[PDB]
């Protein structure tokens, strides 16, 4: 073990918590920016994971492909 | 080699396989596997003598510092 | 000279039929090749008594609703629904609500729209930006509109049979490898000049554009084996500005020994990392910029690698095999999860470029088949650009366009990138030409961050999303660790001074051999920049 400000990877290296979801993988096993909490955009709007860019309920389930993955017509209008 | 006389032997000839013991030239030859890194020019090019820092000797061969087997 | 069957032009002679507009002046004035009566002059007004259909087709109304297709398409039938009880005050339909003379209401999707394929009635947006070749640079999506917006550097300029967007800088180079030297050619100003000279048995080219940003990028290089004599990865300076002749290009071997046939190389600008694949080696290997810590990357399943290719954006390396099974590989920077790309229809892959500006797009030219192909970087939606390009054996992707070298005629061509337009020859070189390669920056993003975090000990290769540790080949991890390696570190290479004299002025080399300039009329300063 190490100190309290390091985050242990799965392996038993263990990074700086500055390097958790940081944007980019620190981990061999990616730990350190997976399970890290997704973006968000303000009420009535919605990001596209995909390009990440917040658009509005005008377009999400337009019955149409807004989004760049195409998905929203099933991923948001469930 | 020209045997024949006239090259009817070497023409349309394909490169043999090499043998346990043998190491494929550059131009696909076979030689000796005891003539790789011996400080000298076997397979035409010195592609025998090519990147062999990393590799070890026979058990009975002292190995130089430049990769070279003696 | 009647104008249904020929064309009066202004010096009273007429052209008969099809010859109007044709490409070539058959009258003698220059306006048989004019917009005038040729070019769409009438675009079909359709009454109440038709319906102008989706693809323009004006058909009677008795026949919409009537269950045969004069259309093509079927949108004369689309919907259909029938009841003289039904009005379109009812609104079934989401946009264009109309009303037919027999049965009630009958609804066309708007120009730009297709209906809703789960249902009639209802209609889609077309997503036009999923079209190949719609926008020069980039698309944005709207209801049956869109937009050929241009990425940041890249100023929008109206041009001949389309919209294009300008290189926002000094027009581009080409670099144009023979066997005893390397020259330069400039696009725009048409004229070759004195570049690296009196070498031997070159095979191939790339650059880091301005690593030190003092207005000199470097070009790497390859020198073949020859005899009993191992070849070499070299580097030397290459001014960004006009000079030449006047500036002696030192060349320095990065020290790579043991090195026979290196017909592939790549220079990874994000991880200052140079990436080749030699031939005879039967392996593609990766080292520092200054030719250290040399680690071999891939070594196994490659009969003849041939030109490689890398995407720091993306992390992903791109090579071609061209033995006895061709086929197109792409991997991380790092090695891991090898896979192939394409290997059917295959010839000679010995050419490939990455479009970086366009969804990462892959081109790749094939000697054999005489064709040039462009696939998704994942290796889905294949189509072939250009075909009869007389044996292409190099290519470099740059604005609208594509380059190629004619390999045996060792003529350059141009064409549209996207497959469009007919061909254009460029300029006439040796059949020693080994290469085309676009210098210039925007074909290298040079604002793309590095995420190493220095933390690696010898080398910092890149992967998707991140980095990862290794180091030199016949070294391994110190125990417990994944950073230090046992391998003793070494210092980084010191490059000679450059010549630099940008407006004119001749180099001088002092006691010290350090460069000097003599400068010319009517500028001053050390490299005689004002004046
Ligand atoms: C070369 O690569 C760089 C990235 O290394 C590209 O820069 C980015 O371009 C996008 C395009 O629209 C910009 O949004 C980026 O700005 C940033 O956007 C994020 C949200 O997505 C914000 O959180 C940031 O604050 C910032 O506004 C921009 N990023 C950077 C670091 O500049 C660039 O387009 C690309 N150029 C070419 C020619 O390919
Ligand atoms: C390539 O040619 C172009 C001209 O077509 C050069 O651009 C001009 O270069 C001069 C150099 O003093 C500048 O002052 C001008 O402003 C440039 N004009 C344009 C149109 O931008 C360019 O410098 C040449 N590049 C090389 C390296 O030869
Ligand atoms: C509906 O179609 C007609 C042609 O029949 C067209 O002129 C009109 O502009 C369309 N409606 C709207 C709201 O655009
Ligand atoms: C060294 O290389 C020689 C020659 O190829 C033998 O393969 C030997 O077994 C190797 N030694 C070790 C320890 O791998
Ligand atoms: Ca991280
Ligand atoms: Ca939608
Ligand atoms: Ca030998
Ligand atoms: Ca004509
Ligand atoms: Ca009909
Ligand atoms: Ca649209």
């Amino acid at each position: 073990e190490c100190g309290s400000g390091n985050f242990r990877c799965d392996n038993g290296y263990c990074i700086p918590a500055s390097w958790r979801c940081d944007g980019t993988r620190d981990c061999l096993d990616d730990t350190d920016e997976i399970g890290c909490p997704p973006r968000s955009c303000e009420s009535g709007l919605f990001l596209c994971p995909a390009e990440g860019t917040c658009i509005p309920s005008s377009w999400v389930c337009d019955e149409d492909k807004d989004c760049s993955d195409g998905a929203d017509e099933q991923q948001n209008c469930a | 080699t020209d045997d024949c006389g006239d090259n009817s032997d070497e023409e349309n000839c394909v490169p043999r396989e090499c043998s346990e013991s043998e190491f494929r030239c550059a131009d696909q030859q076979c030689i000796p596997s005891r003539w790789v890194c011996d400080q000298e020019n076997d397979c035409g090019d010195n592609s025998d003598e090519r990147d062999c820092e990393m590799k070890t000797c026979h058990p009975e061969h002292f190995q130089c510092t430049s990769g070279h087997c003696v | 000279c009647e104008s249904p069957q020929r064309f009066r032009c202004d010096n009273s002679r007429c052209v008969y039929g099809h010859q109007l507009c044709n490409g070539v002046d058959d009258c003698g004035d220059g306006s048989d090749e004019k917009e005038e009566h040729c070019r769409k002059p009438t675009h079909k007004p359709c009454t109440d008594t038709e319906y102008k259909c989706s693809n323009g087709n004006c058909i009677s109304q008795h026949y919409v609703c009537d269950n045969v297709n004069d259309c093509g398409d079927l949108s004369d039938e689309t919907g259909c629904n029938l009841g003289d009880n039904r009005t379109c005050a009812e609104n079934i339909c989401e946009q264009n609500c109309t009303q037919l003379s027999s049965g009630g209401f009958i609804c066309s999707c708007r120009p730009g729209f297709k209906p809703s394929t789960l249902d009639k009635n209802s209609c889609q947006d077309i997503n036009e930006c999923e079209e190949f070749g719609i926008c020069p640079q980039s698309c944005r999506n709207s209801k049956g509109s869109y937009e050929c917006f241009c990425v940041d550097g890249f100023k929008s300029m109206s041009t001949h049979y389309g919209e294009r967007c300008a290189a926002d800088g000094s027009p581009p180079l080409l670099l144009l490898p023979e066997n005893v030297r390397i020259r330069k050619y400039n696009t725009s100003s048409e004229k070759f000049s004195e570049y690296l000279e009196e070498e031997e048995h070159i095979q191939t080219i790339d650059y880091d554009w301005d690593p030190e940003h003092i207005g000199l990028s470097v070009v790497y290089y390859t020198v073949l084996a020859q005899g009993s004599q191992f070849g070499a990865i070299k580097r030397a300076y290459i001014p960004n500005f006009e000079s030449g002749s006047n500036n002696p290009i030192r060349e320095v071997d990065l020290g790579l020994k043991y090195l026979m046939q290196p017909d592939g190389l790549a220079v990874d600008w994000v991880g200052r990392h140079i990436y080749w694949s030699d031939a005879k080696s039967q392996r593609i290997e990766v080292a520092t910029l200054d030719g250290r810590y040399r680690k071999w990357l891939i070594t196994t399943q490659l009969d003849q690698p041939a030109a490689i290719a890398v995407n720091p954006k993306l992390g992903l390396m791109f090579w071609t095999d061209q033995g006895k099974q061709p086929k197109i590989e792409s991997a991380w920077m790092n090695g891991e999860h090898r896979s192939v790309l394409v290997s059917e229809n295959l010839g000679w892959p010995n050419g490939l470029s990455i479009d970086y500006l366009n969804d990462d797009r892959v081109y790749w030219s094939d000697s054999k088949e005489d064709v040039i192909e462009a696939i998704k970087y994942d290796g889905t939606d294949r189509r072939l650009i250009i075909n009869e390009a007389m044996k292409p054996f190099s290519l470099d992707i740059f604005e609208d366009k594509l380059y190629w070298v004619a390999k045996e005629k060792g003529e350059v061509w141009r064409q549209n990138k996207f497959g469009k337009e007919n061909k254009e020859k460029v300029l006439v070189v040796n059949p020693w030409l080994t290469q085309v390669r676009i210098f210039h920056q925007l074909r290298y993003n040079q604002s793309v961050s590095n995420p190493c975090k220095q933390v690696c000990s010898h080398l910092c290769l890149l992967r998707p999303g991140g980095y990862s540790c290794a180091c030199p080949q016949g070294s391994d991890f110190v125990t417990g660790s994944t950073v230090q390696c046992d391998a003793a570190s070494e210092l980084p290479v010191t490059m000679p001074p450059p010549c630099r004299c940008m407006h004119g002025g001749n180099c001088y080399f002092d006691e010290n051999e350090l460069p000097k300039c003599k400068c010319s009329s009517g500028y001053s300063g050390e490299y005689c920049e004002v004046g």
